[PDB]
C-alpha cells in the first residue's frame, strides 16, 4: 500500500526515464489484446489482394461465388469504406 | 608576358593566406590574457578570418605570448619547428620580444629571436589589445607583399 | 544528361558546405556578441574561399611514423560516403529511387567509423590514437539508437522507400506523432556528427583533436568537409523525416523551397546547440544513451509498432 | 530427426520451410514447385532406398530444374558453333536478333 | 562492355578474399575482407537481393568495425605488421592470382573446368528466371515471413542472443 | 490523423490494385505470346544453326517430363543483342 | 553451375586456407574465420533468391544472427589470452602442453 | 544587426536550392513533360517495358492513345 | 620418456601457472607542455589506469622568471611592479599586499580616501579575476559564450584600469603610503552605471550554468575536498569556503 | 549503371581532391619535421603500445545489440501480415528480450564502463 505507492513515487523521482518506459511499454502488450480494432487490422490486411483471385470451374450448386464480377453476392468490404 | 599571369596568381595565392592566418595562441603569461581580451566581443579577432584557436598542426602565425623561460625553450623550440610553412611568428611583449622586465634573470631567456625566427616585433607590456590587432594588421600587410612565384618565375 | 543531374547534385552540395564554414561563424560570433567574418568580400561572404585556397596551397605534412596508404584513403572514404550518402534524398523527385533509401542511407551512415579508425591509427600519435576509439564508440553506440528509432518512425510510414515518406506525411507533420521519438532521434544525431555538446573527440584538453591531428591542408579539410557535409544530410533527413511540407506534383519547386528552408533551420538548430551547452564527459556520454536513451528507445518503438495495429491503421505497403 | 518429437505431440516447429511447395507467404511459388511436387508426391511412404531408384527421373528433372546444368551446356554449345561459323562467315542473324 | 559485371562482382571478390586471407596485417586482413563484402554486396543486389545487401553492408560493416575494436586495443603492438612485411605473403597473394584464372581461362576455353564439381564457364546471367512479383518483393516479403512463420527461429535465435550477452559477461568478468 | 490518413491510404492501395487485376490477365495474354514468339523464333533460328552439326537432335527438351515449363530465360534471351539480354535481366535492378 | 557459383566457392576454399593454415596470428584467424561465414552467406542468399524459396529469404540472416555471436566471442576469448600473455601471437600460446 | 548573416545562409539556401528544380526539371525533361515513372516493384517495370515496346521509338514516356490503335 | 620429454616439466596441483612477467602499467602521460588549456604553460605527468587518474605530477617552472631573486637588487619603489605582473589577474589586489606590507613596515597608514580608493579597486580586482576563473573554466568544460559576455564586462574593467593608472591592465597604481594619484574626474559615475548593469548579467550567466544539466553533471560532487584534509594542505581562499570552514581574511 | 555511374563520380571526384590536395603544394622536405607531437612533446615511446581498456565490454555488446536490431529490421514487411496476433506476440518478445538483454547488462555491471 504506503510503501508501493512510495516506490513508484521514488522511481518517478529517482529515474524518470525508468519509470515512464515502463509504463510505455507496459501498456505496448496490454492494449492489443484489450482494443476492439486489432480484427479490423486482420480485416484491412487480409482485403488486400496482392495476387489474382483466379476463379473457379463453374459446373453447378455455388450460389455463394458471384457469377459476375459485379454481383451483388459475394464477399463485400462496405466497412472499408466506413472505416 | 609572364609576369602579369604569375603575378595575379601570386597575389591571389598571398591574398588568400593573408585573409587566412589561424593564430596558435601559445600564451606563456599576462600578454595571453590581452589576447584573449583581444578576441573578445570589442576588438574581435575572429572578424578578420583569424580563428585564434588552431593546433600547432593547422596553424600559420604563432604568437608568443609571454615571458619565454629556459625550461619553455625546447617545447617552443619542437613547436615551431612542426609548423607547417608558411610560419610566420610574431612576438609580443617586451619579455617575449627580448629580456623584458626579467630581463637579467637566470632561468629566462633574453628574446623569443634567440629562440625562433620573429616576424613582428609587437611592443607592449602588455600591448594592449588593439596594438597586438595591429601588429597582426601589419603581418597581414606584409602577406599581402609577397612574391613567391614571383621570384620562382625570375629565379 | 544523367551526369549533368549527378555534378549538379555534388557541386551544390560543396558550396553549401563551403559557406557552412562561414555561416558558422557568423551564427557563433552573433550568439556571443561578436561580429563575425565580415572583411573577407561583402559580409564575409568570400571568406571561406580564401580558407580553402589557403588549405589547398598549405603544406600537407605526411606523417613520418604513418603507412601513407591509410593517410590518403581515410579522406577518401570520409568525403566519398559523406557526399554519396546524399544520393536518395527525397528532393521533390528524389535522384535514385532506392527501394530501401532509408536502410540504403542507414548503413552508410555507420561507415564514418572505417575513416575515423584509419585516421586515428595511421597518424600514429597519442591524442590520434585514443580519439579514434572514443570517437568509434561514440558513433557505433549512437548508431543503434538511430537504428531503432530509424525502424519505429517507419512503421507507421509503410516501407522503406524514402519517396513515399512525403506520402506518410502530407497532412500534419510527423513530429506530431512521434516527438518523444524525434527529441531521441534529433540528439542521437548531434552524438553522431561529433559537435560541441557531444564531440568528445576534440576535447581540447586532453584530446585536443582526436582523429583530425596529424591531418594537415587538403586531407585534414577533407574530414571537415565529410563532417560538415553530414550536418547538412542529417538535418535534411530530420527535416523530411518529421517536418513534412507540401508537394504539388504540377509545381515540384514548393516542396523544394519548403525543404531547404527546414534543412537551414535545423543547422541553425545544431549551431544554437553548440553556441550554450558545455561538452560531456565519456563516461557521461555513453551514459546517456545506455543508462536513458536505449532503454526509452526500446519501449517507444515497441509503443509505435503495437499502435499500428490496436488503431487498426497499418501503413500501405507499396 | 532422431527423436521426432514435431509429429508426436503434433505441431509443426521446422517443417513449414524444408521444402519450397509448402505454403509460401502469398502463394509465391518457388522455381520449382512442379517438379518437387512431381518428387515428393512420387516418393512418399515407399522408403529411400526403395524410392531413390523409382523416382529417379522425377529428381534429375527436379536437379535440372534448380541447376540448368543440361540445358545451361546446350545453349554454350549453340553458342559455340554459332559464334565458330559467324567468325567463318556464312549466314547473318534475322533482324529479330539484332533489332 | 559492361555485360560481364555479373562475373566481375565475383572476380574482385576472390582476389580481395585472398589478400584477406593471405595473413597479412590484422587491419590489411580486413580491407581484403571489407572490399570483399563491398563487391559482394553487388552480387547479392543484381540478383535481387537488395534488403539482403544492405543487411549484409550494415551488419558487416559494423562486425568488422568491433573486430577492429580489439585490433588497436588487444592485438597491436610496437611495430605493427605491414602488407609487405613478411615475405612468404606475396606468394600466398600470387598463388591466389593464378589459380582462379588459369580456371577461367580454361572456362573461356572449355566451359567444361573440371575442379571439384561440374561448372560452365558460360557466364551467368542465363541462370536468372522470367516471371513477375506483382506489387511486392520476394526477398522482403520472405524475409517478413519470419514473424508469421519463423514461429521456432526468432524463439531459438532471442535465446541465444540473451546467452551471448550472458555468456560475453561470464567470460570477461575477470572473477 | 494518422489513423485516418492511413486508412485511406490503404483504400488508395485497394484500388489501385483492383486496376492490377483488372488488368493482369490482358498483360499474362500477351506475354504467353511474346515468350512464344522468342521460343519460336529461336527454335527456327537454332534449326539452321543446328543442321550442319552431326549429333545435335534440333529443338530437343532435356526434361523427360511432358510438361511445359517456363523458359529458362537463358534460351529466352539467346542470340539476341547483348544490349536486349542486359535490360531483361538488370534493369529491374539498375532502374532508378 | 555458373562462375559466380565459382567465385564464391572458391572464395570459401582459400578463407578455409587461410584461417586454417595458421600464420601466426590468433586475430587474424579469426578474421578469416568470420570471412568464411561472408563467402558462405553470399553463396546461401544466391540459390535462395534464385530459386524463389521464399520462406528460406529469411534463412541468411538466421545463418547471419548466429555467426557473428561466434565472433562476438571469439574476439572476446581474444582478450582473455592477451591481457595475460599480452599479444594474440600464437606460439607463445603453449603453456598446456602436459 | 542579425541581418549581416541573412547574406551567409542566403547563397547556402540557393547552394541547397539547387539539386531541388536541377533533378525536377531534368525529370520533366527527359520524361516529355511528365515526372519519370518510379518502378519501385516488377509489375511497373513490366508497364514501363510494355509501354517501350508499343511507343516503337524506345522511350517509355512517349504515350500514344486510342488514336494509334483502330 | 625418450629425450624432449624431459624438457616437458610437470604442470602444478593448482593447475594454475606462476603469474608471468608483471605487465601491470598506467601508461605515463606527459599531458602537456604547450597544451594552450592550462592558461599556456603547465605539465602533468600522470599515471592512470586507463580513466580514473592514479597519481600525477604536475611540474611547474614552465614559466620561471627569477622574481624573487630579482627584487632584492631594486628599491621597494622599483620593486612595486613584480607583484603587478606577478598575479595577472588580480593586479591591484597583489599591489595592495605588496604596499601594505611595506608602510607596515614603515609604521604609517594611508590616508582614509587611499584606504577607500583601494578597497574599491581591490573589489573591482575581484570581480575580474573571478570572471576569469568562471569564464575560462567554462571555456574548458565547453561552454563558449559566457567567456565572451563577461570578457565585454572585463574590457570595460580594463578601461577604468587605463583611466586611473594609465595602463589598462598593469597599473602600478596602489603604492606604500596610498595609491598615486586621485581619480579623474566622473569615473564614479560610470563605476556606477556599470555596477548597476552587472548584476543583469551575472544572474544570466548563472541561468546558463547554475541549473544546467551537463554543467552540474560534469562538475557536481566531482573531486571532494574534506574540510579537514583542506587547511592542513595549505588550501586558502574559496577553497577553504567551497569545503565549508567560515573563514576569510576580509573579515577576520 | 546509374547507381554506379553515381558511385563513380563521387569516388573520382574525392580522389582528384586528395590527388590536389597532396601533390600540388611544395615542401622544402627537412628531417625534424617528422618528429611525432603531443601537445608541444612528441609521443615519447608510445601511440603503437597494446591499449588496457575496459569498454572492451561496451564495444562487444554494441555488436551483440547489433545481430538483434538486425533481426527486428523486417518489421515495417512484417506487419503486412494476415496473422497479425502471432507478428506482434512474437515482435514484443523480441523488444521483451533486447530489454531483458539490458537490463543484465545493466544490474550485472556489464554496460556500465568497467573502471
Ligand atoms: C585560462 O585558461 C584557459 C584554458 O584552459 C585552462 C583554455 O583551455 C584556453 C583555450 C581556449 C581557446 C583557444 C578558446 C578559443 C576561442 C575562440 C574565439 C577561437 C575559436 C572560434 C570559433 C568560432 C570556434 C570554431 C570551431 C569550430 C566550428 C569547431 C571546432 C572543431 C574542429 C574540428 C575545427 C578545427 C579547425 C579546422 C578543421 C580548420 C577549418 C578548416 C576549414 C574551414 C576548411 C574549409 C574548406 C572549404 C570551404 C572547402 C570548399 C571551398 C570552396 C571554395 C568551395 C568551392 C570549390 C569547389 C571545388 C567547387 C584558454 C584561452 C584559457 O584562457
Ligand atoms: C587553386 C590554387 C591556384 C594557385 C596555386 C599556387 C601554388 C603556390 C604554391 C606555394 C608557393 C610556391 C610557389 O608559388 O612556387 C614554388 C616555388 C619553388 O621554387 P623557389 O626556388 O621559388 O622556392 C623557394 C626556394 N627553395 C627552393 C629553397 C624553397 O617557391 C616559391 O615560389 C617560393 C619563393
Ligand atoms: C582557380 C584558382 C582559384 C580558385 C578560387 C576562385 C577564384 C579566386 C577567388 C576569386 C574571388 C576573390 C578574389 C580576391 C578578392 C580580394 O582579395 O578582395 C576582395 C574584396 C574584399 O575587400 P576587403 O574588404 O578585403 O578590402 C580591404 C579592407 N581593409 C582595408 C579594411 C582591410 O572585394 C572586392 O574586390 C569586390 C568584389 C568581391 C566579390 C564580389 C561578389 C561577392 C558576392 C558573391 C560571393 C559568392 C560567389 C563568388
Ligand atoms: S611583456 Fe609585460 S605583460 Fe608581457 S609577459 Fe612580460 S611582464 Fe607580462
Amino acid at each position: 500500500a504506503g510503501r508501493i505507492a512510495s516506490f513508484l513515487k521514488n522511481a518517478w523521482a529517482k529515474e524518470p526515464v525508468l519509470v515512464a518506459s515502463f509504463a510505455i511499454g507496459g501498456l505496448a502488450i496490454i492494449l492489443p489484446s484489450l482494443s476492439p480494432y486489432t480484427n479490423y487490422a486482420i480485416r484491412i490486411n487480409r482485403a488486400t489482394p496482392y495476387n489474382y483471385p483466379v476463379p473457379l470451374r463453374d459446373d453447378g450448386n455455388m450460389p455463394d461465388v458471384p457469377s459476375h464480377p459485379q454481383d451483388p453476392q459475394g464477399p463485400s468490404l462496405e466497412w472499408l469504406k466506413n472505416l | 608576358r609572364g609576369e602579369y599571369v604569375v603575378a595575379k596568381l601570386d597575389d591571389l595565392v598571398n591574398w588568400a593566406r593573408r585573409s587566412s592566418l589561424w593564430p596558435m595562441t601559445f600564451g606563456l603569461a599576462c600578454c595571453a590574457v590581452e589576447m584573449m581580451h583581444m578576441a573578445a566581443p570589442r576588438y574581435d579577432m575572429d572578424r578578420f578570418g583569424v580563428v585564434f584557436r588552431a593546433s600547432p598542426r593547422q596553424s600559420d602565425v604563432m604568437i608568443v605570448a609571454g615571458t619565454l623561460t629556459n625550461k619553455m625553450a625546447p617545447a617552443l623550440r619542437k613547436v615551431y619547428d612542426q609548423m607547417p610553412e608558411p610560419r610566420y611568428v610574431v612576438s609580443m611583449g617586451s619579455c617575449a620580444n627580448g629580456g623584458g622586465y626579467y630581463h637579467y634573470s637566470y632561468s629566462v631567456v633574453r628574446g623569443c629571436d634567440r629562440i625562433v625566427p620573429v616576424d613582428i616585433y609587437v611592443p607592449g607590456c602588455p600591448p594592449t589589445a588593439e596594438a597586438l590587432l595591429y601588429g597582426i594588421l601589419q603581418l597581414q600587410r606584409k602577406i599581402k607583399r609577397e612574391k613567391r612565384l614571383r621570384i620562382w618565375y625570375r629565379r | 544528361m544523367f551526369m549533368i543531374n549527378i555534378l549538379s547534385l555534388i557541386i551544390p552540395i560543396l558550396l553549401a558546405v563551403a559557406f557552412l564554414t562561414l555561416v558558422e561563424r557568423k551564427v557563433l560570433g552573433y550568439m556571443q556578441l561578436r561580429k563575425g567574418p565580415n572583411v573577407v568580400g561583402p559580409y564575409g561572404l568570400l571568406q571561406p574561399i580564401a580558407d580553402a585556397l589557403k588549405l589547398v596551397t598549405k603544406e600537407p605534412l605526411r606523417p613520418g611514423t604513418s603507412s601513407i596508404s591509410m593517410f590518403i584513403i581515410a579522406p577518401i572514404l570520409g568525403l566519398s560516403l559523406a557526399l554519396t550518402m546524399w544520393v536518395p534524398l527525397p528532393m521533390p523527385y528524389p535522384l535514385i529511387n532506392m527501394n530501401l533509401g532509408v536502410l540504403f542511407m542507414l548503413a552508410m551512415s555507420s561507415l564514418a567509423v572505417y575513416s575515423i579508425l584509419w585516421s586515428g591509427w595511421a597518424s600514429n600519435s597519442k591524442y590520434a590514437l585514443i580519439g579514434a576509439l572514443r570517437a568509434v564508440a561514440q558513433t557505433i553506440s549512437y548508431e543503434v539508437t538511430l537504428a531503432i528509432i530509424l525502424l519505429s518512425v517507419l512503421l507507421m510510414n509503410g516501407s522503406y522507400t524514402l519517396s513515399t515518406l512525403i506520402t506518410t506525411q502530407e497532412h500534419i507533420w510527423m513530429i506530431f506523432t512521434s516527438w518523444p521519438l524525434a527529441m531521441m532521434w534529433f540528439i542521437s544525431t548531434l552524438a553522431e556528427t561529433n559537435r560541441a555538446p557531444f564531440d568528445l573527440t576534440e576535447g581540447e584538453s586532453e584530446l585536443v583533436s582526436g582523429f583530425n591531428v596529424e591531418y594537415a591542408a587538403g586531407p585534414f579539410a577533407m574530414f571537415f568537409m565529410a563532417e560538415y557535409a553530414n550536418i547538412i544530410m542529417m538535418n535534411a533527413f530530420t527535416a523530411i523525416l518529421f517536418l513534412g511540407a507540401s508537394h504539388d506534383p504540377h509545381t515540384p519547386e514548393l516542396y523544394t523551397i519548403n525543404f531547404v528552408l527546414k534543412t537551414l533551420a535545423l543547422t541553425i538548430t545544431f549551431l544554437w546547440i553548440r553556441a550554450s551547452y558545455p561538452r560531456f564527459r565519456y563516461d557521461q556520454l555513453m551514459h546517456l544513451l545506455w543508462k536513458s536513451f536505449l532503454p526509452l528507445t526500446l519501449a517507444l518503438c515497441m509503443w509505435h509498432i503495437s499502435l499500428p495495429i490496436m488503431t487498426a491503421s497499418i501503413p500501405p505497403q507499396s | 530427426p532422431f527423436f521426432d518429437v514435431q509429429k508426436r505431440l503434433g505441431l509443426d516447429l521446422d517443417r513449414w520451410m524444408t521444402i519450397q511447395s509448402a505454403e509460401q507467404p502469398h502463394k509465391i511459388p518457388g522455381r520449382c514447385h512442379a517438379f518437387e511436387k512431381e518428387w515428393i508426391e512420387c516418393a512418399h511412404g515407399i522408403g529411400g532406398i526403395r524410392a531413390e531408384k523409382e523416382c529417379k527421373i522425377e529428381f534429375d528433372d527436379f536437379v535440372e530444374c534448380l541447376l540448368r546444368q543440361k540445358t545451361m551446356k546446350r545453349l554454350s554449345a549453340i553458342k559455340r558453333q554459332r559464334d565458330k561459323l559467324i567468325k567463318e562467315g556464312k549466314y547473318t542473324p534475322p533482324p529479330h536478333h539484332l533489332g | 562492355m559492361t555485360m560481364y559485371i555479373a562475373f566481375i562482382l565475383s572476380t574482385i571478390f576472390v582476389i580481395g578474399f585472398v589478400g584477406f586471407s593471405s595473413k597479412p596485417s590484422p587491419i590489411y586482413g580486413g580491407l581484403g575482407l571489407i572490399v570483399s563484402g563491398g563487391v559482394g554486396c553487388g552480387i547479392v543486389l543484381n540478383f535481387g537481393g537488395s534488403f539482403l545487401g544492405l543487411m549484409v553492408f550494415l551488419i558487416y560493416l559494423g562486425g568488422m568495425l568491433v573486430v577492429f575494436g580489439y585490433t588497436t586495443a588487444m592485438a597491436t603492438e610496437m611495430y605493427p605488421e605491414v602488407w609487405v612485411s613478411n615475405k612468404t605473403v606475396f606468394g600466398a597473394f600470387v598463388s591466389g592470382l593464378m589459380m582462379e584464372f588459369c580456371m577461367v581461362y580454361y572456362a573461356l576455353k572449355e566451359e567444361e573446368v573440371e575442379i571439384i564439381f561440374k561448372f560452365n564457364g558460360l557466364g551467368d546471367w542465363v541462370i536468372y528466371d522470367t516471371g513477375d512479383s506483382g506489387f511486392f518483393s520476394e526477398e522482403a516479403m520472405g524475409i517478413a515471413a519470419l514473424y508469421s512463420y519463423g514461429t521456432w527461429l526468432v524463439i531459438v535465435t532471442g535465446w541465444s542472443l540473451l546467452i551471448g550477452v550472458v555468456v560475453i559477461m561470464e567470460i570477461t568478468r575477470g572473477n | 490523423s494518422m489513423m485516418k490518413w492511413n486508412r485511406e491510404r490503404r483504400r488508395l492501395q485497394i484500388e489501385d490494385f483492383e486496376a492490377r487485376i483488372a488488368l493482369m490477365p490482358l498483360f499474362q495474354a500477351e506475354k504467353d505470346r511474346r515468350v512464344l514468339q522468342m521460343l519460336r523464333e529461336n527454335l527456327e533460328e537454332e534449326a539452321i544453326i543446328m543442321k550442319d552439326v552431326p549429333d545435335w537432335k534440333v529443338g530437343e527438351s532435356v526434361f523427360h517430363t511432358t510438361r511445359w515449363v517456363t523458359p529458362m530465360m537463358g534460351e529466352l534471351y539467346g542470340l539476341r543483342t547483348n544490349e536486349e539480354i542486359l535490360s531483361a535481366t538488370y534493369g529491374f535492378i539498375w532502374y532508378t | 553451375m555458373p562462375l559466380v557459383y565459382m567465385n564464391i566457392i572458391m572464395a570459401f576454399a582459400i578463407a578455409l586456407a587461410g584461417l586454417l593454415m595458421y600464420r601466426s596470428h590468433l586475430m587474424s584467424s579469426l578474421l578469416c574465420l568470420e570471412g568464411m561465414m561472408l563467402s558462405l552467406f553470399i553463396m546461401s542468399t544466391l540459390i535462395i533468391l534464385n530459386t524463389h524459396f521464399t520462406l528460406a529469404n529469411m534463412m541468411p540472416i538466421i545463418l547471419l544472427v548466429f555467426a557473428a555471436c561466434e565472433a562476438a566471442l571469439g574476439l572476446s576469448l581474444l582478450v582473455m589470452v592477451s591481457n595475460t600473455y599480452g599479444t594474440d601471437y600464437v606460439q607463445n600460446l603453449n603453456l598446456l602442453q602436459c | 544587426m542579425w541581418f549581416e548573416i541573412l547574406p551567409g545562409i542566403a547563397v547556402m539556401a540557393a547552394c541547397l536550392f539547387i539539386p531541388g528544380m536541377a533533378t525536377a526539371h531534368i525529370h520533366k525533361f527527359t520524361n516529355g513533360g511528365k515526372e519519370k515513372r518510379v518502378a519501385h516493384f516488377s509489375y511497373q517495370w513490366n508497364l514501363m517495358e510494355r509501354d517501350r515496346c508499343i511507343s516503337g521509338v524506345n522511350r517509355y514516356h512517349v504515350t500514344k492513345g486510342l488514336e494509334n490503335i483502330d | 620418456p625418450t629425450k624432449e620429454t624431459a624438457h616437458w616439466k610437470p604442470p602444478p596441483w593448482n593447475d594454475v601457472d606462476p603469474p608471468k612477467d608483471t605487465l601491470v602499467s598506467n601508461l605515463t602521460l606527459n599531458f602537456g607542455p604547450q597544451h594552450p588549456a592550462a592558461h599556456g604553460v603547465l605539465r602533468l605527468v600522470m599515471e592512470l589506469s586507463g580513466e580514473m587518474v592514479r597519481k600525477c605530477d604536475p611540474h611547474i617552472g614552465l614559466l620561471h622568471r627569477g622574481t624573487e631573486k630579482l627584487i632584492e637588487y631594486k628599491t621597494y619603489l622599483q620593486a612595486l611592479p613584480y607583484f603587478d605582473r606577478l598575479d595577472y589577474v588580480s593586479m591591484m589586489c597583489n599591489e595592495q599586499a605588496y604596499s601594505l606590507a611595506v608602510e607596515k613596515l614603515l609604521n604609517i597608514q594611508p590616508p582614509p580616501r587611499a584606504q577607500w580608493i583601494r578597497v574599491l579597486f581591490g573589489e573591482i580586482t575581484r570581480l575580474l579575476n573571478h570572471i576569469m576563473a568562471v569564464t575560462t573554466h567554462a571555456l574548458d568544460i565547453g561552454a563558449m559564450t559566457p567567456f565572451f559576455w563577461m570578457f565585454e564586462e572585463r574590457e570595460k574593467m580594463f578601461e577604468f584600469y587605463e583611466r586611473v593608472s594609465g595602463a589598462r591592465m598593469h597599473a602600478a597604481y596602489i603604492r606604500p603610503g596610498g595609491v598615486h594619484q586621485d581619480l579623474p574626474l566622473g569615473l564614479l559615475d560610470d563605476i556606477y552605471e556599470f555596477s548597476k548593469n552587472f548584476s543583469f548579467r551575472i544572474d544570466e550567466l548563472e541561468e546558463m550554468l547554475t541549473n544546467n544539466r551537463i554543467w552540474r553533471n560534469r562538475t557536481v560532487d566531482i573531486g571532494v575536498v574534506t574540510a579537514e584534509d583542506a587547511l592542513n594542505y595549505g588550501f586558502s581562499g574559496v577553497m577553504l569556503r567551497g569545503s565549508g570552514i567560515q573563514w576569510d581574511l576580509r573579515k577576520t | 549503371m546509374n547507381i554506379m555511374l553515381t558511385l563513380l563520380t563521387n569516388v573520382t571526384l574525392a580522389s582528384l581532391l586528395v590527388l590536389i590536395a597532396f601533390w600540388l603544394p611544395q615542401l622544402n622536405a627537412y628531417s625534424e619535421k617528422t618528429s611525432p607531437y603531443e601537445c608541444g612533446f612528441d609521443p615519447m615511446g608510445s601511440a603503437r603500445l597494446p591499449f588496457s581498456m575496459k569498454f572492451f565490454l561496451v564495444a562487444i555488446t554494441f555488436l551483440l545489440f547489433d545481430l538483434e536490431i538486425a533481426l527486428l529490421l523486417p518489421l515495417p514487411w512484417a506487419s503486412q501480415t494476415n496473422n497479425l496476433k502471432t507478428m506482434l506476440t512474437m515482435a514484443l518478445f523480441l523488444l521483451i528480450l533486447l530489454a531483458a538483454s539490458l537490463a543484465y547488462e545493466w544490474t550485472q555491471k556489464g554496460l556500465e564502463w568497467a573502471e
